[PDB]
C-alpha cells in the first residue's frame, strides 16, 4: 500500500461555558431502523464513525429518508464560531476566458477530512433497536459531518492547504474550488491541460483523495446561481416577465427579483414604480392595483427584456470604463465595459431618501456605488463617462460647502445632461430690490402670515390657514420671489429656509420648496442674506406678521 | 524575550470586523509584505478556527516609494483592557518637536499567546475568488495600543543613556511614534535627531511655538454698507453665545428701516462705542475653558474654498480649546478628499502633542464619499473616529 499523507486536524471548541448537545432521540420505524443499521454499518466498515460505549452522555437525533440524515441544529447553536467559508459570491463579468475550463469531483473527499478528536464525542447518535428491547447502537463522527457547522469552513481551508503547492508550482493554470467540485482553466493546448488535469488528480491522490475518471456531468453552458456560463460569454438565466390579469403582492416581489436580478446586465432596467407600489404593506397576499407609471415601466422592461443580452468576460490588459445615463425620478442606470457596444455588466442606482436632493449629488453616489462595486468585481476604478459638463462639475465642487470628489471621467453628450439650475450671488447685488421677509405661525389655531417690505415701499401680507412658522419662513421668500424683479436682493431670518436652500436642492417632497427652486430658475441673480430675529434690525418685521 | 499576560475588557469578544475591498496594487503588496514578515516569524497563517478579524490595508508614508501595510486596530484597541504617564505639558511650549516612526522595535518583542489570535487580519482577493489569505500576530503589532504600553519598559531602558545626557529635551511616545522636543536649531536640530536615530539604530518638522489659539476678529471699515451691518451683528450676535458681554442694540439700531443691501449707513458715537466694547471683550480669552481627561475630544472643520479650511477642538459648546486655520497647499488643489484627509491628519497630530490623545472628527462630507476614499491619502500610523455632517453649519462664515 502507497502511504497516504495525514490531513492535518482542526482543532475545535464549543462556545464558551456551553456544553455539548443531549437532544431525545426520536422514535423510528422498523424498517427505518434496519435501513439505517445497514448504512451505518457500511460507513463504520469505511471508517466515517466509529462505536462509541455508554460513557458519552451526548446525542444528536438520526432520521431516515435509504439516506441517513443527522440533524445538528442544537450542536450547530454550541459550536464556535467560524471564518467564513465565503465572505461572497464571485460576479461572472470578473472571470478571466480561459481556452479550457475542466471540473473534477471531490465530493469523495468532504468524508475523507478527519474531524478533531476531541470534538467526534460531541458528534454522538444514537440508532434506535427494534422495540427497543437492548440498548440502542452508539456511534459518533470521526470526519466532517454533512450539516455541521464547520465542515464547509474546514473542508475549504483543507482543500485550500493542499492545492496551495499544486497552484505555486504551476502559475500557467488557474484552480477554483467551490463547495465539493474544483474548477481548473488554462490557456494551453488542450493535450498539455488535460496532462496537468492528471497530475493534478495524482496530487490529490498522494492525500487518498479520489476524483473520478468518469465524464464529469457539468458541462457548457454551465448554469450556476441563476447565471449561464459560455466559454466566451456570460449572462443571466431566462428572465421572463409574466403575463397577469391582476397582481398580488407575491407577483410584484417576484417581477422586482426579476427585474432587480436581470438589471445586472439588461441596460435600462427601472424598478422604482413597482417597488413604489410595495411601500408599507408588509401582507403577502394582497392585490395592489397596477398604476400607470407601473404599466409604462413594465412595458419598458418587457421591451428591454425581448431578446437574449449577452456580457463578456474580463480582460486585465484593456481599460475599464463605465457610463452613466441619468433616468428621471432618481433613477439611474450605468454600462461597465472595455469594447465599445460590448458590455462587462451593467446595473441601476436609485437615490437615497431625502426630503430634498439635486441630480450633482446622485451622480456622485452613484459614481461611489460604481467605484465600489469594480474595486470588488476587478480590484481596480474604471473610467467614468458621464452626462455632466466639466464646468458645471467644477462649480459644483469649488463652490459646494461639503467636501466631494469623483476619480477620472469624462464629459459625454448624452441627454438628460446633468446641469446646475441656479447659483446664488456671494455678494449683495447693487441696483436690485431688497426684499426683507418673515413669517409667523400660531402654534394652537395653525394660522400664519408671510411677507415682505422692500427698500421701494413694496410690500405684501397674505394670511395662510393650516401652516406651520418654517412653512410661513419658506412661503414668505417664495412671495418675494414671486413679486421680484430678475435680480432681487432677499433678507431673511429663517435659519431653516437657509439651510435648505444653502443645500442646494432641485427637487424636494414639499411642493413649496419646488415653486421656490421654479422661482429661482427663472431669476438671474438672487442674493440670500441672513440675519438673527427679534433683534430690532430694521426692515426685517416679525411684527407685521404676528398680528 | 517574556511575553506579558494580555486580556480583553469583561463580557466583551474579540473583534469581527468586515475587511473591505482593496485594489490590487495594494493586495499585491500586502503578499509581498506579508509573505517577508511571515519569513521573519512575525505573523503566522491561521486556519478557520479563528472568527477573529481586523481590517488591513496599505500605503505610501512621505518621501518613500515601497509601501507600507497599515492594520485598523480601531475595534480591537477599544475591546482591549485598559492599560496603566502623565501627558508632557512641556510638549506643546517647546519651539520644535519632530515625529519618528519606532514601529519596528515592536516587532522584536514576542506577544501574549492566547491574544495572538485577536490580532486576525485578512488579506482579501479580487471578486471573491479565494478565500483569502488569514494571519496573525506573533510579536506586538503596530497601531495595537498594547504595543507602546508593554514596550514601555524597554523604550525607557534604550532612551535612559539619551535622556540622562540632554535633560532639556522632552520625549512623548503615542502609539508607533516617537515625539522629541526642543529649542535648537533648524540643522542642530536635524543633527540631533539623526543622533536619536543612530542611537536607537544600534539598539518631519514640526514647530508648535508657531502656533496659537485664533481670536473672534470683527471688521475694521469707514463706511459701512447695510450689508456689513447686518453680516456684523450675526457674527457679534453668534459671539454672544461665547462672550457675555457682546451688545448689539446699538449697532441694531442703525438697520432700522427699509434699506437698500448695498447702502453706505454711517456709524453714530454710540454704535461705534458699542464696537469698541466689544472688540475689547473679544480680545479676553474665553471664561472658564478647562480641558478634562475623562471627556472626548471633538473637532470640527469647515472648508472654506480655495484650499482652506477652519477647525475647532472643544468638549463643551462654544468652549474652544483650540481653533486654526489650515491652509497648506500640498499636490492636492484639485481633491478636495486629500485636502480634508491631511486637515485630518494635522490636526490629529495636534491633538496628540497637546492632550496625548485623537479627537473625534465631525467630517463635512457624506459617508459615502469619505469611506471610498480615504485609505487613498492617509499616511498616519494611527486612525481616529468620525462622524458626518450633512446640514451646511451657519457658522462656516463665521470662522472666515
Ligand atoms: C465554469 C465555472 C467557473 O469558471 C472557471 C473555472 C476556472 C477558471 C476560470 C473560470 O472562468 C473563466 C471564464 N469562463 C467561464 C466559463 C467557461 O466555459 N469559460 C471561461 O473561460 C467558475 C465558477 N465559479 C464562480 C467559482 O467560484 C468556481 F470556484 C463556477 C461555478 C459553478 C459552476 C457550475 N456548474 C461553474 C463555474
Amino acid at each position: 500500500m502507497v502511504p497516504i499523507s495525514p490531513i492535518e486536524t482542526v482543532p475545535v471548541k464549543l462556545k464558551p461555558g456551553m456544553d455539548g448537545p443531549k437532544v431525545k432521540q426520536w422514535p423510528l420505524t422498523e424498517e427505518k431502523i434496519k435501513a439505517l443499521v445497514e448504512i451505518c454499518t457500511e460507513m463504520e466498515k469505511e471508517g466515517k464513525i466509529s462505536k462509541i460505549g455508554p460513557e458519552n452522555p451526548y446525542n444528536t437525533p438520526v432520521f431516515a429518508i435509504w439516506r441517513k440524515l443527522v440533524d445538528f441544529r442544537e450542536l450547530n447553536k454550541r459550536t464556535q464560531d467560524f471564518w467564513e467559508v465565503q465572505l461572497g459570491i464571485p460576479h461572472p463579468a470578473g472571470l478571466k476566458k480561459k481556452k479550457s475550463v475542466t471540473v473534477l469531483d471531490v465530493g469523495d473527499a468532504y468524508f475523507s477530512v478527519p474531524l478533531d478528536e476531541d470534538f467526534r464525542k460531541y458528534t454522538a447518535f444514537t440508532i434506535p433497536s427494534i422495540n427497543n428491547e437492548t440498548p440502542g447502537i452508539r456511534y459518533q463522527y470521526n470526519v466532517l459531518p454533512q450539516g455541521w457547522k464547520g465542515s464547509p469552513a474546514i473542508f475549504q481551508s483543507s482543500m485550500t492547504k493542499i492545492l496551495e503547492p499544486f497552484a505555486a508550482q504551476n502559475p500557467d493554470i488557474v484552480i477554483y474550488q467551490y463547495m465539493d467540485d474544483l474548477y481548473v482553466g488554462s490557456d494551453l493546448e488542450i493535450g498539455q491541460h488535460r496532462t496537468k488535469i492528471e497530475e493534478l488528480r495524482q496530487h490529490l491522490l498522494r492525500w487518498g483523495l479520489t476524483t473520478p475518471d468518469k465524464k464529469h456531468q457539468k458541462e457548457p453552458p454551465f448554469l450556476w446561481m441563476g447565471y449561464e456560463l459560455h466559454p466566451d460569454k456570460w449572462t443571466v438565466q431566462p428572465i421572463v416577465l409574466p403575463e397577469k390579469d391582476s397582481w398580488t403582492v407575491n407577483d410584484i416581489q417576484k417581477l422586482v427579483g426579476k427585474l432587480n436580478w436581470a438589471s445586472q446586465i439588461y441596460p435600462g432596467i427601472k424598478v422604482r414604480q413597482l417597488s413604489k407600489l410595495l411601500r408599507g404593506t408588509k401582507a403577502l397576499t394582497e392585490v395592489i392595483p397596477l398604476t400607470e407609471e407601473a404599466e409604462l415601466e413594465l412595458a419598458e422592461n418587457r421591451e428591454i427584456l425581448k431578446e437574449p443580452v449577452h456580457g463578456v468576460y474580463y480582460d486585465p490588459s484593456k481599460d475599464l470604463i463605465a457610463e452613466i445615463q441619468k433616468q428621471g425620478q432618481g433613477q439611474w442606470t450605468y454600462q461597465i465595459y472595455q469594447e465599445p457596444f460590448k458590455n462587462l455588466k451593467t446595473g441601476k442606482y436609485a437615490r437615497m431618501r431625502g426630503a430634498h436632493t439635486n441630480d450633482v449629488k446622485q451622480l456622485t453616489e452613484a459614481v461611489q456605488k460604481i467605484t465600489t462595486e469594480s474595486i470588488v468585481i476587478w480590484g481596480k476604478t474604471p473610467k467614468f463617462k458621464l452626462p455632466i459638463q466639466k464646468e458645471t462639475w467644477e462649480t459644483w465642487w469649488t463652490e459646494y460647502w461639503q467636501a466631494t470628489w469623483i476619480p477620472e471621467w469624462e464629459f459625454v453628450n448624452t441627454p438628460p445632461l446633468v446641469k446646475l439650475w441656479y447659483q446664488l450671488e456671494k455678494e449683495p447685488i447693487v441696483g436690485a430690490e431688497t426684499f426683507y421677509v418673515d413669517g409667523a405661525a400660531n402654534r394652537e389655531t395653525k394660522l400664519g402670515k408671510a411677507g415682505y417690505v422692500t427698500n421701494k415701499g413694496r410690500q405684501k401680507v397674505v394670511p395662510l390657514t393650516n401652516t406651520t412658522n418654517q412653512k410661513t419662513e419658506l412661503q414668505a421668500i417664495y412671495l418675494a420671489l414671486q413679486d421680484s424683479g430678475l435680480e432681487v436682493n432677499i433678507v431673511t431670518d429663517s435659519q431653516y429656509a437657509l439651510g435648505i436652500i444653502q443645500a442646494q436642492p432641485d427637487k424636494s417632497e414639499s411642493e413649496l420648496v419646488n415653486q421656490i427652486i421654479e422661482q429661482l430658475i427663472k431669476k438671474e441673480k438672487v442674493y440670500l442674506a441672513w440675519v438673527p430675529a427679534h433683534k430690532g434690525i430694521g426692515g426685517n418685521e416679525q411684527v407685521d406678521k404676528l398680528v | 524575550i517574556e511575553t506579558v499576560p494580555v486580556k480583553l475588557k469583561p463580557g466583551m469578544d474579540g473583534p469581527k470586523v468586515k475587511q473591505w475591498p482593496l485594489t490590487e496594487e495594494k493586495i499585491k503588496a500586502l503578499v509581498e509584505i506579508c509573505t517577508e514578515m511571515e519569513k521573519e516569524g512575525k505573523i503566522s497563517k491561521i486556519g478557520p478556527e479563528n472568527p477573529y478579524n481586523t481590517p488591513v490595508f496599505a500605503i505610501k508614508k512621505k518621501d518613500s516609494t515601497k509601501w507600507r501595510k497599515l492594520v485598523d486596530f480601531r475595534e480591537l484597541n477599544k475591546r482591549t483592557q485598559d492599560f496603566w504617564i502623565p501627558h508632557p505639558a512641556g510638549l506643546k511650549k517647546k519651539k520644535s518637536v519632530t515625529v519618528l516612526d519606532v514601529g519596528d522595535a515592536y516587532f522584536s518583542v514576542p506577544l501574549d499567546e492566547d491574544f495572538r489570535k485577536y490580532t486576525a487580519f485578512t488579506i482579501p482577493s479580487i471578486n471573491n475568488e479565494t478565500p483569502g489569505i488569514r494571519y496573525q500576530y506573533n510579536v506586538l503589532p503596530q497601531g495595537w495600543k498594547g504595543s507602546p504600553a508593554i514596550f514601555q519598559s524597554s523604550m525607557t531602558k534604550i532612551l535612559e543613556p539619551f535622556k540622562k545626557q540632554n535633560p532639556d529635551i522632552v520625549i512623548y511616545q503615542y502609539m508607533d511614534d516617537l515625539y522629541v522636543g526642543s529649542d535648537l536649531e533648524i540643522g542642530q536640530h536635524r543633527t540631533k535627531i539623526e543622533e536619536l536615530r543612530q542611537h536607537l539604530l544600534r539598539w518631519y518638522e514640526l514647530h508648535p511655538d508657531k502656533w496659537t489659539v485664533q481670536p473672534i476678529v470683527l471688521p475694521e471699515k469707514d463706511s459701512w454698507t447695510v450689508n456689513d451691518i447686518q453680516k456684523l451683528v450675526g457674527k457679534l450676535n453668534w459671539a454672544s453665545q461665547i462672550y457675555p458681554g457682546i451688545k448689539v442694540r446699538q449697532l441694531s439700531k442703525l438697520l432700522r428701516g427699509t434699506k437698500a443691501l448695498t447702502e453706505v449707513i454711517p456709524l453714530t458715537e454710540e454704535a461705534e462705542l458699542e464696537l469698541a466694547e466689544n472688540r475689547e471683550i473679544l480680545k479676553e480669552p474665553v471664561h472658564g475653558v478647562y480641558y478634562d481627561p475623562s471627556k472626548d475630544l471633538i473637532a470640527e472643520i469647515q472648508k472654506q474654498g480655495q484650499g482652506q479650511w477652519t477647525y475647532q477642538i472643544y468638549q463643551e459648546p462654544f468652549k474652544n480649546l483650540k481653533t486654526g486655520k489650515y491652509a497648506r497647499m500640498r499636490g492636492a488643489h484639485t481633491n478636495d478628499v486629500k485636502q480634508l484627509t491631511e486637515a485630518v491628519q494635522k490636526i490629529t497630530t495636534e491633538s496628540i502633542v497637546i492632550w496625548g490623545k485623537t479627537p473625534k472628527f465631525k467630517l463635512p462630507i457624506q459617508k459615502e464619499t469619505w469611506e471610498t476614499w480615504w485609505t487613498e491619502y492617509w499616511q498616519a500610523t494611527w486612525i481616529p473616529e468620525w462622524e458626518f455632517v450633512n446640514t451646511p453649519p451657519l457658522v462656516k462664515l463665521w470662522y472666515q
